[PDB]
DNA sequence: AAAAAAAAAATTGTATATATCTGACACGTGCCTGGAGACTAGGGAGTAATCCCCTTGGCGGTTAAAACGCGGGGGACAGCGCGTACGTGCGTTTAAGCGGTGCTAGAGCTGTCTACGACCAATTGAGCGGCCTCGGCACCGGGATTCT
DNA sequence: AGAATCCCGGTGCCGAGGCCGCTCAATTGGTCGTAGACAGCTCTAGCACCGCTTAAACGCACGTACGCGCTGTCCCCCGCGTTTTAACCGCCAAGGGGATTACTCCCTAGTCTCCAGGCACGTGTCAGATATATACAATTTTTTTTTT
């Protein structure tokens, strides 16, 4: 009978009720905001653990890391306009050899 | 027999960029840590969470700048670096004025 | 004490980053750099250290540092 | 360094400023007109009124280079009674028309139909059937020269002659004259007669250059030809001439041969010029009456001018049909 | 000290049963989920600044929602954040 | 009234004074179209943000200060415009 | 006729000291009225929001004119092309 | 409505500095653009920072701080001194 | 004395400034040290960047300080490019410089 | 006889002095709202004590890593010839820009009244700390395929 | 033919997901002070149009300096071998400082009352535009002279 169960969502609201009251952001917080600061935050996690996962199931491998997660990441091109400024912990670089140094 | 110029460089760069290992050594990072922030106020200390959050850092940041570099490089109808290529790097990105 | 970084670090340095040939006068330039943007961010951190009345600097010091750069790092408590 | 170091050579350097617009200040007022103990700073840099009174006296010498000299005509005949034997005694001589000829021939100062050889150009065409003068360079783009008699190959103009017109299709070009001056078909930056050749049928093209092109035609006016009569001669003659124009190609003095290797050059001019200076001797006087006085002592009479006489119109060849309205300006008669 | 560990995993659960994580990946996923969570609720503050209202809605928050993201992906979360307030003030 | 074929608003001579103020001296012949889109794509950035900030207050009509929040957000804060 | 150059360099500094605005009002707004209204129809603008975007505008495009300046004598040119706004704009961190 | 600024406050200064020197508009304009940038930066990171030491209480300590964050070296130097002396001299009193 | 700010010896506000501080959502309660470290702060760097505005004025014989000569200012003082290199202004244009490789030999 | 260097003049922007006027900056004023003076209460911060986690330090092995030398080959760089694309100037066409003139959608403020969010006592379960057990993955090695 | 890399199998080993247990935090419930949704009135700025004077854009053609391709040279890193070396691992000791708890002082918030500083407004007058008419150092290019 969880706010996270009536709505639907996993992430918890409570926990973010609080930490929205004590984030020193407004001296008074809506209802809703949570339940829909979850619902966005569900998405962008699905999203980005499934080409996660796409990227780990293409190296024939069933744990994730953070390589997994870099390809995912650098694939894109929305993630990456999001994702511009970040450093990802041993990630590495997208493979990438250009024209013209290669031999003739 | 000897491998033309460019193969073993070639192989080195496929190998590099499959690997996600540290490249360079941790003891001399700590040294030139400490040897570098000691300057301000003395008798510090240190842990190894914060060095390799340094490391891992300036690693990327480093890699980051050289392949700024290559395609300054490559722009430049070079396969060569050259210094003022960094300069360049250093001119676009801001961080120098 | 800067010569610690040795030029074969230098040259793995630069082959991740996918350079194939390098010149007689990178290296000291790169140590340069290297050590002022290290030292911008042991002052940020530094700083962020005397602040809150302890000696010594912790990690997640670092990570504030690096994300005050917009240079946001991951893995570390952040 | 220091910020406080910032703000004190900042200050120096202020007060560098101010006592360099102190002394200036001090510089601008007449000594008259100020009081005694003012201008001590003044007097102790004599050496900033010294540079001061010397761009008062260049300034004044420039504008004497601008404004007519003139000479007292009693040196002035003797000196041309030097300039005779001169003359005379050269086998080989070259004379170089001016813009001073040019204003006595109304040309301007450095339509052109209407205007008629000058006095000055008889002189030198009275010259030239003596033999005296061998070559001249015209600076005017008249033509009025060749009205005046000269001998076509004598004369050689570096803006080329209003009347003449030369083809540039053909390799040897082909050369026309028309007795109408052309600048009003011809414009800046086309280089067109727009007068077909009654022969090859092509249009013609101007052997006058406008200001911003480039002749591509060496048969209208020969550079090499100058250059080659300017070494023959044994001694180099101007005349009234301001220079300007043919201070613009220096081929055709050839200038560039040594000044010692060269044929001497003597310039006459009732406006000052560098190649006055230049010149070992120097006569300030108006260009007409120095030409009657120097045929004066060549003992023959100075020739008159007739349309008739004019070789241009019979040179020129008949227009073609239709380019009568074509040309705003009418065709010359003899 | 606070985590969202558990809750990421039920997702990973409902996203894919047959599948095993290590802890440094959830360790940038948490490094992940805070940061949109600094950018998104400080936007929003701004926008409370901005026109000089005092109250935090889920207007300012969606409008955030439509600003840092593109246009597939913000119309995806605009759509499920109004279904998810919906249901939620639909049952009390 | 549609507005169509504006791009082409800026013109030859615009481009080449902006360049004289950036210290070039020649100008190759396939620069015009390229600096247009580089145009395009960061009028289309800077609207985008300056219009859904304005639709955020409810108003119909586009305010300067929504013009300055965007471009501070894109970090290009400037100077002398309110704020 | 000046050599050519002579006159490039008159512009450059002729333009450096000016501090006005260098795009023609009304084209530029009847471009941004354009790009703005297909987000949403029959909008309305205020002048203080076209000259902001005049200035941003023209700030930008000097900005990224010096650095490919840079990128070109970087390439012992002194001929700009486009490869060198390529360049720029992908070592700036756009695209 | 009343719009606040700082146009006497600068203008002070200015005669302080420069007591035969004016003024544009377009300046005022710049230099309140200045004065508020500088402030919600410098009450940005001390805010931060006061959450980040779980403390409650904002004070001289952490926009001290702040100042030797955000400012250059021998900027700071000056701006701790002269903000040193100038608590002391309100706090003497 | 009764206003703060001639109380620390300051020229810029401290009441406007300390209600600023609680009206901004930053902490619910403030200290009251820190307006005067604001305003003394305040007062430092309007005062430098005017003292340059000023000296630009004079070098051109203008007596009336314009964002051109700000501009000027900002751009030819080493840290404090670094401080606001990073921002816009409004006219300013940019400082002459020409590569000594672009001059004729 | 030819090349190099110095001087002088002519350009070339480069800077300038000045008469008129005009619009914008500076100074005077009423007042009204925020800032200052005084008192109270209460929670947040400064200070003392403890411990045990962690950082610094030392030492022996060994072992991969680093350092140096040398032959050689591909790459950088200078020079030359040539085609052309762009600078530059002039005649022609166009639309930016200023000045009224008018309208109206639309921002801003005022009043209220109700719905919504803060506060606090009870209370109960979901989340966090410890321990496990075992399987997914690393490691050494053998073989299968792939450029040179 | 040949070294370098992908591929398959076997074995060991420590992290990952479960399970247990408990405690602070999420949830109910009610209640009271308060912000904004809505209407309406108002006033102002953006839009649209018109006419006109004029400065800029354009099209064109001509020339010439530059980008580019080609050739020759020389030269400086690369790959491999061999000697050198310090990094890393594992282990063991010790002391400091980070973290927690308890406690008492005191500084900000809050409220009320009263006054003076800043703001909107208005008017004068003077610094800068604006046109007009000029000086002026730098430079640069050409000529002339001197030296080899």
């Amino acid at each position: 009978k969880s706010r996270s169960s009536r709505a639907g969502l996993q992430f918890p609201v409570g926990r973010v009720h609080r930490l929205l009251r004590k984030g020193n952001y407004a001296e008074r917080v809506g209802a809703g905001a949570p339940v829909y600061m979850a619902a966005v935050l569900e998405y962008l996690t699905a999203e980005i653990l499934e080409l996660a996962g796409n990227a780990a199931r293409d190296n024939k491998k069933t744990r994730i890391i953070p390589r997994h997660l870099q390809l995912a990441i650098r694939n894109d091109e929305e993630l990456n306009k999001l994702l511009g400024k970040v450093t990802i912990a041993q990630g590495g670089v997208l493979p990438n050899i250009q024209a013209v140094l290669l031999p003739k | 027999h000897r491998y033309r110029p460019g193969t073993v460089c070639l192989r080195e760069i496929r190998r590099y960029q499959k690997s996600t290992e540290l490249l360079i050594r941790k003891l001399p990072f700590q040294r030139l840590v400490r040897e570098i922030a000691q300057d301000f106020k003395t008798d510090l200390r240190f842990q190894s969470s914060a060095v390799m959050a340094l490391q891992e850092a300036s690693e990327a940041y480093l890699v980051g700048l050289f392949e700024d570099t290559n395609l300054a490089a490559i722009h430049a109808k070079r396969v060569t670096i050259m210094p003022k290529d960094i300069q360049l790097a250093r001119r676009i990105r801001g961080e120098r004025a | 004490n800067i010569q610690g970084i040795t030029k074969p670090a230098i040259r793995r340095l630069a082959r991740r980053g996918g350079v194939k040939r390098i010149s007689g006068l990178i290296y000291e330039e790169t140590r340069g750099v290297l050590k002022v943007f290290l030292e911008n961010v042991i002052r940020d951190a530094v700083t962020y250290t005397e602040h809150a009345k302890r000696k010594t600097v912790t990690a997640m010091d670092v990570v504030y540092a690096l994300k005050r750069q917009g240079r946001t790092l991951y893995g570390f408590g952040g | 360094e220091r910020k406080a170091a910032e703000r004190v050579r900042r200050l120096r350097e202020e007060q560098q400023r101010e006592r360099l617009r102190q002394v200036s200040r001090i510089l601008r007022k007449a000594a008259a007109e100020r009081s005694a103990e003012e201008g001590r700073l003044l007097a102790e840099s004599a050496d900033l009124v010294t540079e001061l009174q010397g761009r008062s006296r260049r300034r004044e010498g420039l504008k004497r280079r601008q404004e007519e000299v003139c000479d007292d005509p009693e040196e002035l005949r003797g000196k041309v009674r030097e300039l005779a034997s001169a003359v005379r005694n050269a086998k080989y001589l070259v004379v170089y028309t001016g813009a001073g000829i040019s204003t006595a021939a109304s040309i301007p100062d450095y339509d052109l139909s209407e205007a008629e050889p000058t006095l000055t150009h008889m002189s030198i065409t009275r010259l030239h059937e003596q033999k005296l003068v061998q070559h001249v360079v015209s600076q005017n783009c008249d033509g009025l020269h060749l009205r005046s008699g000269l001998p076509r190959t004598a004369i050689s103009e570096l803006h080329g002659n209003m009347y003449i017109e030369v083809c540039t299709s053909c390799v040897p070009n082909r050369e026309y004259v028309r007795v109408f001056d052309v600048t009003e078909r011809t414009a800046l930056h086309r280089h067109q007669t727009g007068r077909t050749c009654h022969k090859c049928g092509t249009q013609l093209r101007d052997t006058i250059v406008h200001f911003g092109e480039r002749g591509t035609l060496g048969q209208p006016l020969n550079w090499e030809a100058a250059t080659e009569a300017a070494s023959r001669a044994d001694t180099i003659l101007c005349l009234g001439s301001s220079l300007k124009v043919l201070k613009k190609y220096p081929r055709l003095w050839c200038m560039t041969k040594p000044p010692s290797r060269r044929p001497k050059l003597y310039i006459v001019n009732l406006q000052w010029t560098p190649k006055d200076d230049w010149a070992a001797l120097k006569l300030h006087g108006k260009c007409d009456d120095v030409m009657r006085l120097l045929m004066a002592e060549l003992g023959l009479e100075i020739p008159a001018y007739s349309r008739w006489q004019d070789p241009i119109f019979s040179l020129a060849t008949p227009l073609r049909a239709g380019e009568e309205g074509s040309h705003s300006r009418k065709s010359l008669c003899r | 000290k606070e985590s969202y560990s558990i809750y990421v995993y039920k997702v990973l659960k409902q996203v894919h049963p047959d599948t095993g994580i290590s802890s440094k990946a959830m360790g940038i996923m948490n490094s992940f989920v805070n940061d949109i969570f600094e950018r998104i609720a400080g936007e929003a503050s701004r926008l409370a600044h901005y026109n000089k209202r005092s109250t935090i809605t889920s207007r300012e928050i969606q409008t955030a929602v439509r600003l840092l993201l593109p246009g597939e992906l913000a119309k995806h979360a605009v759509s499920e954040g109004t279904k998810a307030v919906t249901k939620y003030t639909s049952a009390k």
